[PDB]
């Protein structure tokens, strides 16, 4: 929350790394089908979606 | 949308104006006083055809103890500017001879631009008396033409960090050689 | 870090600041292969201090 809003400079979320792969797409690949890693993913998945 | 980051480097001999271009690229303002021996950790923003591109520069000098950690700037290199200086006909012959096996060694496959830097030097009365003094002349643009086609240069421009001519032109240039992506690959095993 | 934190941050910021190269202190990467491009930033957020 504080990265993407802040006044000196802000990250934004559309950015891609090396491979290409979005935040979104790092965020799948650290899911894992544990019950306490998908709580979380999920929530800041759609946590950055909105 | 969104910024492209690409990776530039320079290679060039000492005293050929590398440090001064990125400088002068920079925050367009020559320094007379302190020039530092690199210029470092700096992305500077370019646009040239409705793409917008972050351009991390990277610069390499061999003064001192520099060259041993020289070949750590060349991975995931994007475009390379090998530099050379007009006023000085002991760079160009060196190109061939040491920078270019180097570059192809631990970076092949990257676009290379070949430039030739301060222009108003060539001209200048003490810089052609002190050539014609050993009965050399400055480097002449034909020379640096057959240069470029000879070693493969995506381009070759000339600079001058004092008039800041052609510098933003150059860049332009270098960024959009370095947003192609090659042409897959060659050879390939099967 | 001793308890979540430094007291000498500050103090060397200043100091960077004050000889000059701000810049190049603040975003310097790691050269080894095993950890190249990581900053101090990453640092930062990876130790979950704000
Ligand atoms: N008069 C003049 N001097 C220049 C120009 N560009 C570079 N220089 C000089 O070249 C010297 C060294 O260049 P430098 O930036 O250190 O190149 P480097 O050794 O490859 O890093 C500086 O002291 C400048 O005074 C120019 O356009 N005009
Ligand atoms: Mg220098």
């Amino acid at each position: 929350n504080y990265l993407t809003e802040n006044p000196h400079k802000k990250a934004d979320m559309r950015r891609q790394d090396s491979r290409g792969n979005t935040v979104l797409h790092a965020l799948v690949a650290i899911a894992d089908n544990t019950r306490e890693n998908t709580k979380f993913v999920t929530k800041m998945y759609d946590l950055l979606l909105l | 949308m969104a910024a492209i980051r690409k990776k530039l480097v320079i290679v060039g001999d000492g005293a050929c104006g590398k440090t001064c271009l990125l400088i002068v690229f920079s925050k367009d303002q020559f320094p007379e006083v302190y020039v530092p021996t690199v210029f470092e950790n700096y992305v500077a923003d370019i646009e040239v055809d409705g793409k917008q591109v972050e351009l991390a520069l990277w610069d390499t000098a061999g003064q001192e103890d520099y060259d041993r950690l020289r070949p750590l700037s060349y991975p995931d290199t994007d475009v390379i500017l090998m530099c050379f200086s007009i006023d000085s006909p002991d760079s160009l012959e060196n190109i061939p001879e040491k920078w270019t096996p180097e570059v192809k060694h631990f970076c092949p496959n990257v676009p290379i631009i070949l430039v030739g830097n301060k222009k108003d030097l060539r001209n200048d009365e003490h810089t052609r008396r002190e050539l014609a003094k050993m009965k050399q002349e400055p480097v002449k643009p034909e020379e640096g033409r057959d240069m470029a086609n000879r070693i493969g240069a995506f381009g070759y421009m000339e600079c001058s960090a004092k008039t800041k001519d052609g510098v933003r032109e150059v860049f332009e240039m270098a960024t959009r050689a370095a947003l192609q992506a090659r042409r897959g690959k060659k050879k390939s095993g099967c | 870090l001793s308890n979540g934190r430094n007291d000498t941050i500050p103090v060397l910021l200043d100091i960077a600041e004050r000889t000059g190269n701000m810049r190049e202190f603040i975003n310097s990467p790691f050269r080894d292969i095993y950890y190249r491009g990581q900053t101090a930033l990453h640092i930062a957020i990876e130790r979950r201090c704000k």
